């Protein structure tokens, strides 16, 4: 598939998360205990709770649909549905809240994920999101500074960072070590856990620019115009078909008084210099 | 323009079908549809029979102390069920009909046709008139206890509009609580529609997008060549027009993601010519073009639909079909450059539903919303089938589920033939 | 009269007026205008007048009597707040001039009642989450930080001051007596203790109400009064959702925004709500909890009569008039409907003078004495319309001959409107403590109106009888829109819909039929519950006194005000008095 | 930032925090929780809470942090309102702890317009009675005795207290200059002296608004606030046919009652009348005159910044956009249809910090580029998307670039909601001023979030995008719901009725289309002159200074109260302080 | 671009106003939310 249009590295960072032919790098490896401890929907060791009998042995609805796609196995046990929730720094955390869904519905079978500015959260079967969190806790899409598990309270994205480079957290879920190591010392709602869970070092800014989604003016980010005019190039132009179907679904751009010419414009202007202070 | 039509199996139901035979203004099994749906009504005799035997006969949380009667409405239920089809008949041979349900706890009314002059809520009033006037002469009640019977029938109508706590159920509402003129038939909650087709999915979409689109046409937004975009739409996302829809989901059932679907949509798109590269960008990425954009916008809906479906019975639940339909919108436009599903109304609707599904503001899981909703009322009539599709496959891990909410529909209007296979009653009048 | 002074007009009459109560003449156009002791309030209004003008912009003039039509050329009488010896001045009933009018009404629109076994059962059913009482406990005191408007979960949140919102807190109550000894009792509306009235012993009030909610939660929330003045009636529910919902998220441990949280919305504003009422067809068109869509029974069940004096129908009928009077005429009729000077006198006729109170007494006695002394004896085969014409003819002759023999009475009640109005509460109070049945009292409110034109050769003002001819038919009719029983009816009920002098008396009668039958309510066991908060700014167990306070501006009780946030008032300059 | 500081945010960034605009890093952890200078409100509310506590009778709490969500471990940032040197306490701008805010809507709440011309009509037609410009004057004159509630016909009427409702009172206004200068002065709105404002000369705004009124005469009705604040908007017109009735009946000496009176009261109910505001479909049922009836326009020709600063398009906006969010965000979403802590900041960050205020300066400028610097010259065959679409991404990476390069701005925007509503809005005034249209600013919204989404990876909360989604859609849409001109838009537009962060922005774009344009209104000439009433109490020239005032308890100028009749408070006892 | 005005001008104020009373079609009867129950569709035709 495309995936998405741009030119940048960011723009390619977008499409290798979405493309399941792509192999995530994988940063730390969260054992699966330390990884429902964080979560703090069960206790590890817990068996799953039910909301239903396991699929097998119940007589589905006659429905061509259920007979045709598999269930996650999750569904077939009758899990509880849970969840997991990231906040992600504006000041280039690996992944954005928007490319997490497209990331999670392109890799993924059965999740219910939701986009927000500071938070996003993915909804599954029970043990189906137990292994989703280890995935995207342990490889490159979430970093120990930027990036930050969180059910409730999720203020920060777009908070000035810490001394440190940390994202604020008003429940303050992790802490720092002098070498740079962050450990959660809460659960992801910021409940007591039984034992500190160690989450890792963060990527320098170097690797953070290199590995981020995000197009930003600042800082020594990917100025979105200047430098991937394709990306709007191509976001206008499906504003426009969209505003020329609302009018009349069936009518061609060309049939439109003052339709675009072209993709893309001839005379745009910027109107701040590269990373924006003056 | 011409479609095949296929059942939920991927079988082929009829060939060389003109777009226009399955349009909601000549279709007679479209037109049969409708016109069961205001008519036909469900009545809990039973619980009818507690109300009054309690005194519970006005709205929640209410009694009244001093007027409980005993009237025995289940016992003579095969009295009270003739004398309410005898006041519903016009003429002999009509299609009035009233059936008796579960040893005569409950009761079918269908009016007959002909009593519905200009105001389809007749369906719901005549049956009201029938049933209370039915009671007071078959159980012999005398006229001091005449208001007692209005109540238990009619709810705290007229001191409230709504007559919602009345006896008599329909699967619509009444006309007050329609969102605009020609909403009638948006007025029905997806719960109640996916009882009705007792939870097998196809054919709550179709009948859902069967409703949805009459609606569309009665709201005046199918005048002129905007109708042609609603009928394919119908045709491919509602009636697996030429297998598009199933072969979707058959194709990606096994493994597949919401992304695969999408994906697989767009290069059937470009193999059947639909879409065609209009311009190669910088990076090598091709934004497309479509000469008839009507029919591309019918093959994203259905890529929509599909990939509900696909996640959905994956999970074995309802809840993410808002942020399915979102994804999916947004993943079509970011994979051609073209628009998604209505043009972004679509993916509207789904922020809406995602935010109202999701949150501490209204709304509900999907099978709380319906067509009428003003958080999901926005698309063009593509939107809410893949609810009631999502509602059908949720194997009851919602609290307000089809079986709390609706069993009553399930029950009485689950038998009813154009109601369990939609798409044949279609496919077989478009013959 | 009533035999007994408590209950008669006589007091009031004397009090009021120089001569007899049964003198037939007096003296006019001696008064000096409002130099009377009843001009007391415009000469303090035209006083005001003139600093109003000064601060216009351009002099546009205001109150002005000379304008206008000036007041007093016949006596300017006082009113007694009935079963009270309070005088008022007859402009301080003015719901504007009465802060506790206003307040009896805004603790009515801002209550909302919400279930919460459906939670619990939520809860369990997708989480598996344990409910236990003390989770109640953690729960309701998490709701009573959010409720106001503090905040639960976020980071730099805003959030109101206690004192704007002093008025605003939540409670449980529940027929399951363990679960009750089990919750902290902070947040306990008991009703063993609210209710420990009974009539053959005590507690049967309480064991009614328990039988009927069984062992299940209700929550009874009441929003700032504050937010009921912003806004309007439709903002309870959806109040009472939000909060809920934050304090759910709290108590729980949920996601903040997970699936479960939007089923929990859908839960707490449509699933397990009791609202106060429905909203209007268009033409009237009105949010939710509105007078317009509220029941009778509602109103009479947020009186507390019947579990403060229990014996006493009559109080019962009276206290919920006065609530009625105020709410349906004053302000759904005189001001939401219509404006300007309003319908204080039309209301207030209801309530002040004991003259309706004499009235009803009366008919009590009257329907007793035709019930062989055995009250609301006469139902099911005893029943009749012959024994109910009986009741009808006496106590309407004893009312109306009332207003003839004694003249203060009828100068007192001088349009014939309130003079209807109280004759046929009164004889639906005969019948309703005959009977213990409200239906039957319909018959005898058409045959009073009916009687009265036929006897007087008048009744009311120029569209009065519109429901009163419609009574007869409407009685007992089972017909789309035009049958109902008497206790869910309201003024959308269509023949209710549009006059003044009617509610008032039908809030009685309600109550009346169902004291008389000693039941502990007349149509919500929930809303009869929760107005019994002794929490509550208004004391809705002496509703008339009430009143007299806010008249003679003596009442401590409103809530909502913006003192503690301003530094001045429109038309009135800041800076220290001399 | 915007280069001129009177616009820019860099003095609000400066004097919020400690560090400079840019800077990307700051503490967290150490400010004591509320102990810090923003926690002050907090620690106010803590010391009340104990207070409410110990009046109830079973110690229900109520305010505790502790039993919600703690405050302060970031810091707690104050706010200067736009175009102010202002600051104020962010708890302070919460609607129920500003009185100036609740005034301004109580202000648009209770204004009818009322023609009078079809009165006359009638007058003449069946009584062939003469009227004149004394007879309107004197006409004039008891209306303001009968307004606010005074007697202008019956004896023994009680009347309401003037200064209770010494805010209520009525002007005309009419383009027939010799008509006006015939009245009495004390009762005209002088469209001449409120109008004086030009481009090229002296009164062209009076000129418009003359020629599209023309020689018709119109009512401007004020209702008392407390009124508005008892029962709701739909009293608004009941109220102005009530007392117009009156008026009528003694102005022109007929009978108090007969036929031509019901035709006086449908002329004023319905045939002459204007409205705010329709009623809402019954999910969100509404009386009239309430804010989900509200067009766009009308909220921006309420605003008088057009006729104060003619050549100043962007105030305009900003003055519009401060009224649209503290009604349709604070009042309407976060009150009337949701309710509890509500929606503070997602109105505030519109009206605060000048960041709104920077984009929309800085869009003007873009946008005049564009079109050559001939304001409003993008119109007719010059108007197309090439140009519109450079002006939008222009602009679009503007604003974004600021929220990026400057992070203190970021950190006061921290939700994205808010970030994306204010650069949709620079891209609006972008498009407003380079056409002078309303129309094409949609395209520039559709474009401008979609560019956002596509920039940054996020745009707002999850429900926050719906009619950002269909805005290209709904754009030259003319379908039966889907389509209508922005002027006429509101919260009952289908995709408009639920979210936050929007209505906002639209008051301003709406508004500055037009002042571009070179227009004296949006969209009703009666509101636009109605509003200029400078004996309003709200004054709806500086908005963001009412705001502020309002925020500081500085505030003088609110209406309704009743602290004239009462002798205490809800939940405060009694008695002299030590 | 001028669409949204003819709209306007045969819809009235419809959608924010659920009444299209102002656009350009007149009929005797009204739209269904201002019917005073179910039924009522007959009856809500004015005299003149
Ligand atoms: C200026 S802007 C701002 C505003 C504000 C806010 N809100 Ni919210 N909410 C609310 C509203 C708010 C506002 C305030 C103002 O000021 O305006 C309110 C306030 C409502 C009421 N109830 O009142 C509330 C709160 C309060 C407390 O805390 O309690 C609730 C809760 C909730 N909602 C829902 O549904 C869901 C929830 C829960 C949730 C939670 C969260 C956490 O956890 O933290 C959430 N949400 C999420 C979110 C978000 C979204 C996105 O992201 O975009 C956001 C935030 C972010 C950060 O960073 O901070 C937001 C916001 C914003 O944005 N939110
Ligand atoms: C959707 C609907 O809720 P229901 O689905 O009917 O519960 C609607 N709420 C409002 O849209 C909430 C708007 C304000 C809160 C959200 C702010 S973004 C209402 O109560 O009428
Ligand atoms: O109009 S009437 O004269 O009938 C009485 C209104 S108070
Ligand atoms: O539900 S959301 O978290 O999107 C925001 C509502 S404030
Ligand atoms: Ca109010
Ligand atoms: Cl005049």
């Amino acid at each position: 598939p495309q995936f998405t249009a741009g030119n940048s590295h960011v723009a390619q960072n977008r499409r290798n998360y979405m493309d399941p032919s792509y192999k995530l790098e994988k940063l730390r490896d969260i054992p699966e205990e330390d990884i429902v401890r964080l979560l703090a929907h069960r206790a590890p060791g817990e068996e799953y709770k039910s909301i239903h009998p396991p699929l097998e042995e119940m007589e589905e609805p006659d429905c061509a649909v259920r007979q045709i796609v598999k269930p996650t196995e999750g569904a077939a046990a009758g899990d509880r549905i849970r969840y997991v929730q990231y906040t992600d720094s504006m000041f280039f955390s690996p992944i954005t809240p928007y490319q997490r869904a497209w990331e999670a519905l392109n890799r993924y079978k059965g999740v219910d994920p939701g986009v927000l500015s500071g938070r996003t959260i993915i909804e599954a079967r029970e043990r189906d999101i137990e292994k989703i969190a280890k995935i995207e806790v342990d490889c490159e899409l979430y970093d120990t500074a930027r990036t930050g598990l969180r059910g409730r309270t999720v203020h920060g994205h777009a908070v000035r960072l810490d001394k440190d480079g940390m994202m604020f957290d008003a429940l303050r879920r992790w802490s720092r070590g002098a070498d740079g190591t962050v450990t959660y010392v809460k659960d992801m709602i910021g409940g007591a856990m039984d034992k500190e869970v160690t989450l890792g070092k963060p990527l320098s800014d170097a690797e953070l620019l290199k590995k981020t989604t995000m197009y930003r003016n600042a800082q020594g980010g990917v100025w979105q115009e200047a430098d991937d005019p394709e990306s709007m190039d191509v976001t206008a132009q499906i504003h426009w078909k969209r505003s020329v179907g609302g009018f009349q679904p069936w009518a061609k751009m060309k049939d439109i008084k003052g339709g675009k010419k072209d993709v893309g414009v001839k005379n745009l202007k910027l109107f701040t210099p590269r990373g924006g202070v003056e | 323009d011409e479609i095949d039509l296929y059942d939920d199996k991927g079988k082929k139901l009829a060939a060389g079908v003109p777009l226009q035979n399955i349009s909601p203004l000549k279709n007679a099994a479209i037109k049969k549809i409708v016109n069961l749906t205001i008519r036909t009504g469900a009545v809990d005799l039973a619980g009818l029979e507690k109300k009054f035997a309690t005194g519970a006969i006005a709205g929640r949380g209410m009694v009244i102390r001093g007027v409980n009667r005993n009237l025995p409405i289940v016992d003579k239920a095969k009295e009270i069920a003739k004398a309410v089809e005898d006041m519903l008949r016009v003429e002999s041979g009509d299609d009035t009909n009233v059936e008796l349900i579960a040893g005569g706890k409950r009761m079918m009314v269908q009016p007959p046709t002909a009593r519905i002059l200009s105001d389809y809520s007749v369906g719901l009033t005549a049956s009201m008139g029938a049933l209370t006037h039915a009671i007071i002469d078959v159980c012999n009640v005398s006229m001091w206890d005449a208001p007692y019977v209005h109540a238990g029938v009619w709810g705290m109508y007229p001191q409230n509009p709504d007559p919602g706590d009345g006896a008599v159920k329909m699967l619509v509402d009444i006309p007050m609580k329609n969102e605009g003129p020609g909403f009638t038939l948006r007025n029905i909650p997806v719960n109640h529609l996916a009882a009705t087709v007792r939870k097998r999915a196809m054919q709550g979409a179709g009948l859902t997008m069967i409703l949805e689109e009459a609606a569309q046409f009665e709201m005046g937004n199918c005048m002129g060549p905007h109708e042609r975009g609603h009928l394919l739409d119908l045709a491919y996302e509602g009636l697996n027009a030429n297998n598009l829809l199933y072969s979707l989901i058959k194709d990606n059932g096994q493994d597949g993601s919401l992304g695969d679907v999408i994906y697989a949509a767009v290069e059937k798109a470009k193999a059947d010519g639909v879409i065609k590269s209009l311009k190669k960008m910088p990076s090598g990425f091709t934004v497309y073009d479509a000469d008839d954009m009507q029919l591309w916008n019918a093959y994203a809906c259905t890529a929509m639909l599909a990939g509900v479906c696909v996640n959905c019975a994956s999970m074995r639940a309802g809840q993410p079909v808002p942020g399915n339909i979102m994804q999916a919108c947004c993943l079509i436009e970011r994979e051609t450059g073209l628009p998604g599903p209505d043009f972004g109304m679509a993916q509207g609707a789904s922020v809406s539903s995602s935010f109202f599904s999701h949150s501490i503001y209204g709304g509900g899981g999907p099978g709380v919303f319906y067509g009428n909703h003003i958080v999901t009322r926005h698309a063009k009539g593509q939107f809410i089938p893949c609810f009631c599709a999502a509602m059908c496959i949720d194997a009851d891990t919602m609290y307000f589920s089809p079986a709390r909410t609706s069993a009553l529909y399930g029950e009485v209007l689950g038998a009813i033939p154009e109601f369990a296979e939609p798409m044949r009653a279609v496919a077989e009048a478009a013959k | 009269p009533y035999n007994d002074i408590q209950h008669n007009f006589l007091k009031a009459m004397s009090d009021k007026f120089a001569e007899k109560p049964e003198s037939t003449a007096t003296e006019f156009y001696t008064y000096g205008g409002i130099a009377q002791k009843g001009g007391m309030r415009k000469r303090e209004f035209i006083a005001e007048a003139s600093k109003i003008v000064d601060s216009r912009v351009n002099s546009t003039p205001a109150y002005n009597p000379d304008a206008g039509m000036p007041q007093g050329q016949r006596y300017l009488m006082p009113y007694m707040m009935n079963h009270t010896d309070i005088m008022v001045n007859a402009d301080d009933l003015h719901w504007i001039n009465n802060a506790a009018m206003q307040q009896a009404w805004d603790d009515m629109k801002r209550g909302i009642v919400l279930g919460l076994d459906d939670a619990h059962g939520l809860l369990e059913a997708r989480l598996g989450k344990e409910v236990t009482p003390d989770t109640i406990s953690n729960y309701m005191e998490v709701l009573n930080h959010a409720l106001p408007g503090g905040a639960v979960i976020q980071e730099h949140m805003v959030e109101t001051k206690p004192m704007l919102v002093n008025d605003s807190y939540a409670k449980i109550f529940s027929g399951d007596d363990d679960l009750v000894d089990s919750v902290d009792r902070r947040f306990i509306l008991d009703i063993n203790k609210e209710f420990a009235a009974g009539y053959d012993k005590p507690g049967e009030q309480a064991d009614q109400l328990k039988d009927a909610i069984g062992k299940k939660i209700w929550q009874i929330l009441w929003m700032p009064t504050v937010v009921a003045r912003q806004t309007d009636g439709g903002t309870m529910f959806r109040w009472v959702g939000m909060q809920v919902g934050m304090t759910m998220i709290n108590a729980y441990k949920l996601c903040a925004g997970e699936s479960v949280t939007g089923e929990f919305a859908y839960y707490a504003k449509h699933a397990a709500v009791v609202q106060l009422s429905n909203y209007m067809p268009v033409k009237r068109a009105r949010s939710h909890n509105e007078p317009g869509g509220m029941p009778l029974g509602i109103n009479a069940d947020s009186t507390r009569s019947p579990a403060l004096f229990p014996n006493d129908p009559i109080r019962a009928e009276l206290e919920s008039i006065a609530v009625a009077a105020m709410v349906y005429d004053q302000l759904w009729f005189g001001t939401y409907m219509s404006g300007g000077v309003g319908f204080t006198q039309y209301a207030s006729a209801t309530y002040t003078d004991n003259i309706l109170e004499d009235f009803c007494y009366k008919g009590c006695e009257i329907g007793l004495d035709y019930a062989g002394g055995k009250m609301a004896s006469i139902k099911g085969d005893k029943l009749n319309m012959d024994i109910l014409e009986e009741i009808i003819r006496a106590e309407n002759d004893y009312a109306l001959t009332q207003y003839e023999a004694y003249p203060t009475v009828a100068e007192s009640h001088f349009g014939g409107s309130v003079r209807a109005c109280c004759a046929a509460a009164g004889c639906g109070s005969a019948v309703a403590c005959a009977t213990g049945l409200a239906q039957p009292a319909l018959s005898a409110w058409s045959l009073s109106m009916l009687g009265h034109y036929e006897r007087v050769g008048r009744l009311g003002f120029f569209g009065y009888d519109l429901q009163d001819q419609c009574t007869a038919c409407g009685s007992y009719s089972y017909q789309s829109d035009e049958g109902m029983p008497f206790e869910m009816r309201g003024v959308n009920y269509p023949n209710y819909a549009m006059n003044v002098g009617h509610q008032s008396a039908y809030a009685g009668l309600v109550a009346g039929a169902h004291s008389a039958n000693h039941d502990a309510w007349v149509l919500s066991p929930l809303w009869k519950v929760a107005f019994s908060d002794r929490d509550l700014p208004f004391d809705r167990g002496y509703v008339t006194r009430e009143y007299g306070l806010g008249a003679n501006r003596e009442y401590t009780k409103v809530a909502g005000e913006r003192d503690l946030i301003i530094a001045g008032h429109y038309g009135r300059e800041p800076g220290a008095k001399l």
